[PDB]
């Protein structure tokens, strides 16, 4: 049974998958989360309704 | 019963299979169970314009026509015109029109017929299908609703090729009075032949149910089952091939090639798209990606672990030893 | 008198014939191949080793040939090792599935032309049609009845038959036990004394193989009643009776790329090393002549075939782009076969006749090694009465004592205990070149991966040879030379165009692919 | 190769499934393999004085003996003196002596010449014992040391009646110069047979994984494996009958009859005692007292719960249907 622990365990250990190491994120008690929220939540009717105009103001900075 | 067997884009291989047919042979089904066979490309004594002469006495009913064996795809290439397969003056396909429609009973034996198969692969030049179904699709060149003059829609006897008993044990039945007995699954496959699985007989289950992978081809095939690198569709391909042996010997995944799951309508399963051949498609590269038949990856792969860790000793050496 | 015969059939496949009559003999012949399913089309871009899968579905009688073949181009695509023990397994599971083919044709698919009514009377028709007659046939229920043993062998290696892929690069995927070749030399063994020297022969293997003239074998059918009576006695004295070994003659010059590949010779095959390491030599005899086979002459042109193009291509440039056949046969293409041409000094791109004849001639060649098939037997034949319809046949079933005895052989070779695979490295890139003799002949596959795909996968097949249609010149393929010169005593049923076919042992579904 | 098949305490099954050879069948192995079966008792020409002059020219070595094939159990009874026993003037155990000194190689065939047997069931009236074996203890009639002249101990084609290609493909081998191939287990027993178990192929271990138990006879086979109701001991009993099958058709677990563990040199197990019988003995009701080979109970048990968990609805419906 432990032998076959370890096949197990040394399959596992050969994942080969994908894999990534990020371990920054601070600063976010600071950030006024909510806040900003509060403004995207006044602003989302705004901005979703502005997205033809946003757009072509991008294309214009595509060129 | 007189039997008509066509042969349309078909590798002749479903007619030497049931050449090998044993209890009954061929030679004794022909002859001593009361099938006439009335014509066989590969066996039929006319040619010519005698053959014709049979041909289309079955097809406009001048004769009666009780099975009409078909064997290979149904080509409609070029162009719907099926000029890919020319047979007795004909597109093979209006051939298979008539004697369809003229037939007490169709039988499509091979994947070819019953579904496509490897000529139905992509890009399908021949422009191949089925009998009645392209691929796991039903309706194929003669339609959903074709039946024959006996009710019956086409009895897929599938397989590449098909077993000789498949075919053989189909024709003793209705030879004997036993047409009663035949079921039909949802593919027309015959359930007393395809309610199994491949796997159902397999000498490797008892590795596949301790998880107990066959590592390599040659003497690594003494050991383990295939499912889990060699792509073994046993465990999702319905078939007798591991209960009514192959050659009265043996079968593919005894002797340690994957069944390629040839009785199912799919295949040749993924086209055999690169590294999809005699491989196990796997996701992280542990979960593959199809599991048996009826199971879920969560309770399958939990099930694996267990019977991993609860494997016993003789599950992870050679048992089919010299 | 134009005559169009279709079906011809007991060629495993479609075919037509359309012969030209002039004095009842057939002056000029068109073979046409009539169905196409394009597996080189479909094997574009596929897994390298998807021919695996895919070419022993070009033909259900030789499949098992087609996949030795395409198992040896990927091992020469991918420079794979293959074991000895790899090797005999797929030597025997070749020549099982001849030995299959051997009895299985020519009872089902030849002999029962021998009953035509052309020959009755024969003094020998009426025994000819208690033998032959289809299904009821006296030496026709044995033969093939027995002929699905030899297979049997081949599953016992393979798992089935038809429709194994377990020959790979780098071996095979079985392992053979104990009891696997026990079983499989008893079934060889009782197939060999019930069929092949009890029915056939009438002798054992051995004293049918000390044949080495045709006055041997003339002798060998009068030297007693059981060889006399013999399925192969009264098959000879039948031919020479009706005259079979009076027409079917054909090109004359023959191909062989040989098979069965001396273990120790091919553990790592390669294209340059292949003909060095055959048993089964290859050999071409052409202008009377013997010539090495070397795969780079040979060419496919499609002038008379339905498919695209304007020159002769080597198969690894070759393409299979169909062309509609009303159009090609406005262009005056009649035929899905390719024209397989051989390039032969001194004479050009050559049709060359494939099957067990080419083998036997082959065979003949001097300078045979220790491990190679050294048989004077047709060379002499050859030479004395030349080829013909009962010539064609004799090779053929010439071939079966041999095949038994090799296939024994090797079997007592296996060396249970060794390996059967060498895992290759599946490389994105190569080019593999597989051949081996088919029980028609020569079967090649060319091979190109690129980026881990299949690039090319080019196909030739005997009968593709064989039944090929005219090339760019006009030459005829070697069945329809063939046919020219045959007689044709009943236009309703020209039997002798059917002798001459299927005296080729014509794979239609092969031809095409 | 000469061969002497001697019968004691037999019932001659060992025999009557030889003669059930093919591939080789009998005829050919007797006659085209070169093996000359000096005699046999169902098969020998020879009677009276002629045969004992067989016999005796083989037990003295006048003449060669190869193979010495004894089928049923050595009978002692009664006293040791074997008189239960009598053939050809002389208790069979004396022959048995002389003959297993005699020859190359002796070949118990059946268990009850390879272990004893059935007749070794208590109370054993005829004194039966195997060869070198009495059931699983080795020693048996002629003694654990004992040799034959090639340096064999028995060699123990077990079952009851052993299949005929258990001693064929043995004969074939030694007839074919591949001897060197036959390995033996620990019985004595040729592995290239007796590494599989009977459950190696057997048509219903995918029902065996998921648990799924045959619940009764007739068509309740249909479904499930025989293990939790029938007793099967397919999982404990090295054999290949579910990979070389019984008569080429079949075997007893694919036909629904629990594998009685006879090529177990206990069969018959648990000397048929009451309850025994097409049972399985459970402890608690629920956990079979004997678990597969190389299990234990509390693995075995904790699989077989998540495996029940697990199982697919095939798994609990009829597989081999009509
Ligand atoms: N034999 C055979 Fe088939 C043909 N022609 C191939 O290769
Ligand atoms: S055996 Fe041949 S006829 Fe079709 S079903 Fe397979 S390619
Ligand atoms: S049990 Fe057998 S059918 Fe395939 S999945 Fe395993 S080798
Ligand atoms: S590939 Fe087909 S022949 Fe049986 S082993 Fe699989 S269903
Ligand atoms: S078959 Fe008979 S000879 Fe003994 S081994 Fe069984 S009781
Ligand atoms: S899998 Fe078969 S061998 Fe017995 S334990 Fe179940 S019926
Ligand atoms: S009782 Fe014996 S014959 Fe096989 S199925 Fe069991 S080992
Ligand atoms: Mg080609
Ligand atoms: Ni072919």
């Amino acid at each position: 049974i432990a032998n076959n622990l370890t096949s197990a365990i040394g399959e596992l250990k050969a994942l080969n998958a994908a894999d990534t190491p990020i371990p920054a994120l601070a600063a976010l008690k600071d950030v006024d989360l909510a806040g900003l929220a509060n403004s995207l939540a006044t602003l989302s009717g705004g901005l979703v309704k502005a997205t033809p105009a946003l757009n072509a103001v991008l294309d214009s900075l595509t060129d | 019963a007189s039997v008509l067997w066509f042969q349309g884009g078909a590798c002749s291989g479903n007619t030497m299979s049931f050449l090998n047919a044993d209890e009954p042979n061929v030679v004794d089904l022909i002859v001593d169970f009361g099938l006439d066979l009335l014509w066989h490309p590969s066996l039929g004594l006319e040619l010519g314009n005698n053959a014709q002469k049979v041909f289309w006495d079955c097809a406009k009913g001048e004769r009666p026509l009780d099975i009409f064996v078909f064997e290979g795809t149904v080509i409609e290439a070029p162009n719907g015109t099926g000029q890919m397969d020319m047979f007795a003056g004909r597109p093979m396909k209006d051939w298979v029109t008539d004697l369809a429609g003229a037939a007490q009973i169709v039988v499509a034996i091979g994947d070819c017929a019953c579904f496509g198969g490897i000529p139905a692969m992509e890009p399908n030049p021949s422009g191949s299908t089925g009998l009645q179904f392209h691929k796991r699709e039903k309706g194929g060149f003669l339609g959903p609703d074709f039946r024959s003059k006996m009710g019956l829609p086409v009895i897929n006897v599938p397989g590449c090729p098909a077993h000789p008993d498949w075919i053989t044990q189909i024709l003793v039945a209705l030879a004997t009075g036993r047409a009663g007995d035949i079921t039909l699954d949802d593919l027309h496959r015959p359930e007393t032949f395809f309610k199994t699985f491949t796997q159902t007989g397999c000498t490797r289950v008892q590795f596949f149910e301790y998880k107990q992978s066959t590592l390599s081809f040659g003497e690594g095939t003494r050991t383990g089952c295939l499912f889990y690198e060699f792509g073994c569709r046993g465990p999702m391909t319905h078939s007798p091939c591991n209960r009514i042996l192959w050659n009265r010997q043996s079968s593919k995944t005894r002797a340690g090639m994957p069944c390629l799951g040839c009785t199912e309508p799919e295949f040749p399963h993924f086209d055999l798209a690169p590294g999809t051949v005699f491989k196990t498609q796997k996701v992280s590269g542990m979960i593959p990606k199809e599991v048996p038949e009826g199971t879920d990856h969560l309770t399958y792969m939990g099930l694996a672990a267990a019977a991993r860790i609860a494997a016993p000793q003789w599950s992870k050496e050679d048992m089919f030893v010299v | 008198l134009d005559l169009f015969v279709s079906p011809l059939g007991r060629v495993e496949g479609d075919l037509d014939v359309r012969v030209t009559i002039n004095d009842g003999v057939v002056t000029s012949a068109w073979t046409e191949a009539a169905m196409f399913r394009g597996f080189e089309i479909i094997l574009r871009g596929k897994d390298p080793q998807a021919g695996l899968i895919v070419c022993p579905r070009i033909c259900g009688i030789c499949g098992g040939s087609h996949l030795y073949k395409s198992a040896y181009a990927l091992d020469t695509a991918w420079r794979t090792h293959m074991p000895p023990n790899a090797t005999l397994i797929r030597n025997i599971c070749q020549a099982c599935e001849t030995l299959q083919s051997i009895p299985r044709y020519f009872y089902a698919l030849f002999a029962i032309d021998l009953t035509n009514k052309n020959y009755a009377k024969s003094k020998l028709y009426d025994e000819a049609v208690r033998r032959f007659a289809p299904y009821v046939g006296t030496s026709y229920q044995p033969g093939v009845v027995l002929s699905a043993k030899p297979v049997e062998v081949y599953a016992i290696f393979g798992g089935q038959w038809p429709x194994s892929s377990f020959m790979v690069p780098g071996g095979v995927m079985s392992a053979p036990t104990l009891s696997d070749v026990t079983r499989a030399i008893a079934i060889l063994e009782h197939w060999n004394d019930n069929w092949l020297e009890k029915q056939w022969l009438g002798c054992s293997v051995d004293r049918w193989l000390e044949n080495k003239t045709w006055n041997d074998v003339l002798a060998w059918v009068d030297e007693n009643e059981s060889q006399y009576n013999s399925d192969c006695g009264f098959f000879i004295r039948y031919c020479l009776d009706v005259g079979l070994d009076k027409y079917g003659q054909g090109v004359g010059n023959y191909l062989a790329t040989g098979t069965y590949f001396e273990p120790s010779l091919y553990e790592n095959p390669t294209i340059e090393g292949r003909n060095a390491a055959l048993i089964g030599r290859s050999g071409v005899f052409a202008d009377g002549r013997y010539f090495e086979f070397d795969q780079a002459n040979v060419t496919e042109d499609v002038t008379h075939s339905f498919y695209e193009g304007n020159r002769p291509l080597h198969p690894f440039e070759g393409e299979t782009i169909p062309v509609n056949p009303e159009d090609g046969r406005r262009q005056g293409k009649y035929s899905w076969a390719k024209s397989p041409r051989y390039a032969v000094p001194g004479l050009g791109n050559v049709p060359l006749e494939t099957g067990p004849l080419a083998r036997r001639m082959a065979a003949s060649a001097p300078d045979a090694e220790t491990h190679q098939d050294d048989d004077p037997l047709f060379a002499d034949i050859y030479n004395a009465i030349g080829p013909s319809v009962m010539v064609r046949q004799l090779a053929r079933m010439h071939e079966g004592p041999k095949y038994y005895k090799w296939v024994r052989q090797w079997l007592d070779d296996l060396e249970l205990k060794e390996s059967f695979y060498t895992k290759p490295v599946e490389y994105a890139e190569g080019k593999g070149f597989g051949s081996t003799e088919a029980a028609r002949g020569a079967l090649s596959d060319w091979i190109v991966i690129e980026d881990s795909k299949i690039k090319n996968y080019q196909v030739v097949t005997p009968t593709a040879w064989n039944i090929g249609p005219r090339d760019a010149s006009e030459v005829l393929g070697p069945i329809e030379q063939a046919l020219v010169g045959s007689p044709i005593v009943d236009a309703e049923d020209p039997v002798e165009l059917g002798h001459v076919a299927r005296s080729f042992d014509s794979c239609l579904v092969c031809t095409v692919h």
